[PDB]
This record gives C-alpha cells, sequence and structure tokens, in this order.
C-alpha cells in the first residue's frame, strides 16, 4: 500500500519561501508521478505541478512558474515543494498526490488521476505571533449560552462542553480572521430554560500552542 | 488551458435520491482524461472516477462517471448519508492539468426559520477595553440567510464578522454567529443594539435587540 | 503530454 506523509503545519512571513515535504512509502517512487495541489481556505482544488523523479522532470502551472520549485530525492523517496515570495493568498492546505495504478498491487499501469494523497501541509502566512486567547461567557422554552474564544494565533483552538458530556445541540463555529490578524471562534448550545438553574455549563478550550487550557463557566 | 465549469456549484437532494453532477470542458479533453474526486470538510480528496468512466477497486458502484468530449457526468444512483460531500472533476488530458470548481450536494429538507438570539459583551471583556457583540442565528434551512447590525437605528459597515456551521449530520440545519466589534468607548457611547435577520422561512425581519447597561 | 510520461516508462520496462 502506498502512503504520503507529509511535514507539520507552518507559518511563514510574507516575502518569505516554504518548504513543504513529502514521504513516500509503498509502490515505485521514482516511476510514477507525484504533484501537489492547495486548497485555500473556503476554496476549491488547484493543481500546482508534478514531478517525475527518475527522469527529473517537473510540469509547472503557469500561474506558479517562476515562483515554486519541486524536487525528488530517491534516497529517501521523499518530494519537495518550494513556494517563494509567500503573500495572504499563499495561506492553504497543500497536499502532494500521487498517481494510482490498475490491476492489483502498486506496481500497475499508471493512471494519471490522483489516488494517493498526503494528509495535508497547513502554510499560514502571517505577520502575527503566537498568542492565548480570552474566553468570554455568552450568558443564557429554549436558552442559548456559549463561549467567545478571541485573539488567538495560530490555529486550531478545540472546544468541549461539560467535558465532552454535552454534545447535543453544540454548535463550534469556523475561526475567522481579524483585522489584527488574530483569530476569534465562538462555541454555543441550546437547552431547556428551566435547566439553567439547576445545571451547570462549562466549556472546555484548548490551544495547545499557547498551552491556554481553560475551563469557563457560563451563567445567567 | 482547459476551463471545466461545475453547475450548479450547489445540489440540494434528498436521501436515497439519485444525483447527476455535470463537469462541461471548454475544449476537448484528450483521451477522456477526466476524473471525479470526493472531499468532505477536514479530509483529503478521494478518487472516485478516473479516464470518464474507469472505477478504483473499493470505490463503491454507485458512483458512475460518463461522458467523452466536452461534456462529463457524475451519477450517484442512490445518495447514502455520507455521499454529501464536495465533488471535482479534473482534467488532465493537457500537461496543465485544471480542477472544476467544484459541487457540494447537501442534504435536502423542510424550510426552518432560524431562531435568532443577541448576547452582550461580558463584563469580563469590557474590563479589558473592548466590546464584543454577538447575534446567534441557529438551526435554519436554506442555508441563505443574513444579518445587519443597527446601532441606534443605525446600519454599520464594517466592523462585523460571521461563520457558518457545516450542515448538522443529524438534523440538516446551518447556524450561523456574527460579532460586532468596538472599543469600550465607543460601545458606551451608544444604547440599542439590534441584529435583523433575514431567511426564506421568515415573512418579514427579525430583530434582536437590547439597551446597553440593563 | 507530461501525464503520457510514466504510462511509456512502464511500458518499456515491460518489453
Ligand atoms: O523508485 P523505486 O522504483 O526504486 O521504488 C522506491 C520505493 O518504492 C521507495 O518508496
Ligand atoms: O525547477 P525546474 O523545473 O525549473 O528545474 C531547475 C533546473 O533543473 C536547473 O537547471
Ligand atoms: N530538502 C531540500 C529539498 C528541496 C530544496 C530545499 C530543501
Ligand atoms: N461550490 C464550491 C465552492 C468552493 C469549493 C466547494 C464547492
Ligand atoms: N529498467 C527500467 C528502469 C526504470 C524505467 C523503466 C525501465
Amino acid at each position: 500500500q502506498v502512503q504520503l506523509v507529509q511535514s507539520g503545519a507552518e507559518v511563514k512571513r510574507p516575502g518569505s519561501s516554504v518548504t513543504v515535504s513529502c514521504k513516500a512509502s509503498g509502490g515505485s517512487f521514482s516511476t510514477y508521478a507525484l504533484s501537489w495541489v492547495r486548497q485555500a481556505p473556503g476554496r476549491g482544488l488547484e493543481w500546482m505541478g508534478g514531478v517525475i523523479p527518475l527522469l527529473t522532470i517537473t510540469n509547472y502551472a503557469p500561474r506558479f512558474q517562476g515562483r515554486i520549485t519541486i524536487t525528488a530525492d530517491r534516497s529517501t523517496s521523499t518530494a519537495y515543494l518550494e513556494l517563494n515570495s509567500l503573500r495572504p493568498e499563499d495561506t492553504a492546505v497543500y497536499y502532494c498526490a500521487r498517481e494510482g495504478t490498475t490491476g492489483w498491487g502498486w506496481l500497475g499501469k499508471p493512471i494519471g488521476a490522483f489516488a494517493h494523497w498526503g494528509q495535508g501541509t497547513l502554510v499560514t502566512v502571517s505577520s502575527a505571533s503566537t498568542k492565548g486567547p480570552s474566553v468570554f461567557p455568552l450568558a443564557p422554552g429554549t436558552a442559548a449560552l456559549g463561549c467567545l474564544v478571541k485573539d488567538y494565533f495560530p490555529e486550531p483552538v478545540t472546544v468541549s462542553w461539560n467535558s465532552g458530556a454535552l454534545t447535543s445541540g453544540v454548535h463550534t463555529f469556523p475561526a475567522v480572521l481579524q483585522s489584527s490578524g488574530l483569530y476569534s471562534l465562538s462555541s454555543v448550545v441550546t437547552v431547556p430554560s428551566s435547566s439553567l438553574g439547576t445545571q451547570t455549563y462549562i466549556c472546555n478550550v484548548n490551544h495547545k500552542p499557547s498551552n491556554t487550557k481553560v475551563d469557563k463557566k457560563v451563567e445567567p | 488551458e482547459i476551463v471545466l465549469t461545475q453547475s450548479p456549484g450547489t445540489q440540494s437532494l434528498s436521501p436515497g435520491e439519485r444525483a447527476t453532477l455535470s463537469c462541461r470542458a471548454s475544449q476537448s479533453v484528450g483521451n477522456n482524461k477526466l476524473a471525479w474526486y470526493q472531499q468532505r470538510p477536514g479530509q483529503a480528496p478521494r478518487l472516485l472516477i478516473y479516464g470518464a468512466s474507469s472505477r478504483p477497486s473499493g470505490v463503491a458502484d454507485r458512483f458512475s462517471g460518463s461522458g467523452s468530449g466536452t461534456d462529463f457526468t457524475l451519477t450517484i444512483s442512490r445518495l447514502e448519508p455520507e455521499d454529501f460531500a464536495v465533488y471535482y472533476c479534473q482534467q488532465y488530458g493537457q500537461s496543465l492539468s485544471t480542477f472544476g470548481q467544484g459541487t457540494k450536494v447537501e442534504v435536502k429538507r423542510t424550510v426552518a426559520a432560524p431562531s435568532v438570539f443577541i448576547f452582550p459583551p461580558s463584563d469580563e471583556q469590557l474590563k479589558s477595553g473592548t466590546a464584543s457583540v454577538v447575534c446567534l442565528l441557529n438551526n435554519f434551512y436554506p442555508r441563505e440567510a443574513k444579518v445587519q447590525w443597527k446601532v441606534d437605528n443605525a446600519l454599520q459597515s464594517g466592523n462585523s464578522q460571521e461563520s457558518v456551521t457545516e450542515q448538522d449530520s443529524k438534523d440538516s440545519t446551518y447556524s450561523l454567529s456574527s460579532t460586532l466589534t468596538l472599543s469600550k468607548a465607543d460601545y458606551e457611547k451608544h444604547k440599542v443594539y439590534a441584529c435583523e435577520v433575514t431567511h426564506q422561512g421568515l415573512s418579514s425581519p427579525v430583530t434582536k435587540s437590547f439597551n446597553r447597561g440593563e | 503530454n507530461w501525464f503520457d510520461i510514466t504510462n511509456w516508462l512502464w511500458y518499456i520496462k515491460k518489453k
């Protein structure tokens, strides 16, 4: 079986260059085409280019020609994407993808189409520094309550309620990027009004990069 | 460059319904080198069809591809719950490979008006010198909804951000949260904070509001 | 087509 494992998320300053790696195991590394595909947040897939390692032949999309380099190292079965002169519009998840093969096994006739995908690498182009969030209550028929997780960097934060015991009616929204360059995220839950006096609601917020781990009791 | 057009960009369909997704190319795709991918939120794309009509082993045979030249179709014979996702076509008949913009197949359900809630800024946040006012639009369908902020009846622009959840896996609704942000000083200059909501399920706009400091 | 190159590599490894 073919497995593609990419390097981890990285924050890059505007104007800098990023290198993303893709280590392959299984099948043949040198005789199958390896491509890079990116996806900006909330947008579609975009093919950037590829390499055939045995022949050291690259193929770049015109809109990246002059700004990217793709290379392959047969000794480690690793492929690399370099993207230069980074701008905010380059913030995206970058995927490596290898063409599939027909028949049994993974050494058959190549199919061109991308059967094997890496897990993706989030590249965030930003001038922001690591910062932990503040956690503010959204104080409460049906009642709504929640937590506002404001001003953190980088992604992600995770939120649970009552240590995971409460999931019904929970909505945790996608983060938004503020003009400051910091993220904000809201999580809400609806509960019976009658439960407000006789039940505690606690939002559990985790931001690993800042070691912010807060359990915020939300009351009327 | 071959431009691939996937129209409509969204299809609202019922569980168990047949789905047909179109991919039209600006010119003939060499050797039917056309593929289809599925992508669910937070996951890498997955190959469903290559060479216009070939299906890899392991891919469910309710997915079938057809077409040639410029006109291609992905057919899903009967939508399973896991089939609600985004589908992309891709051509690789030229050295410049391109993707369609994607079609989201989402769950059709009955109309549900948003339940609206407004939250003043916490005392804790106000101590820090900033005021975030939050408006929640909960459990509505279809996805199209609009929020406007009014402060002492003055329509606000440029000081709010919003986001929307993925379709709920249980009841197939959406929710939306919008946050109005002001400095403490500016927040304290005004009395009435209101969010005004419009939606297909509403015959007239719904306004939720509070008076600062009550 | 760059996409066709590995097919030929496969073919000439056979023969
Ligand atoms: O390049 P090959 O054909 O020698 O095979 C490389 C191995 O598959 C290592 O992934
Ligand atoms: O990145 P490429 O495809 O332009 O390759 C660089 C050349 O091999 C250097 O002469
Ligand atoms: N490991 C190296 C591969 C691409 C060039 C720079 C890093
Ligand atoms: N209609 C498409 C919008 C961007 C990618 C997902 C589907
Ligand atoms: N002798 C084989 C080596 C790899 C390319 C195809 C032929």
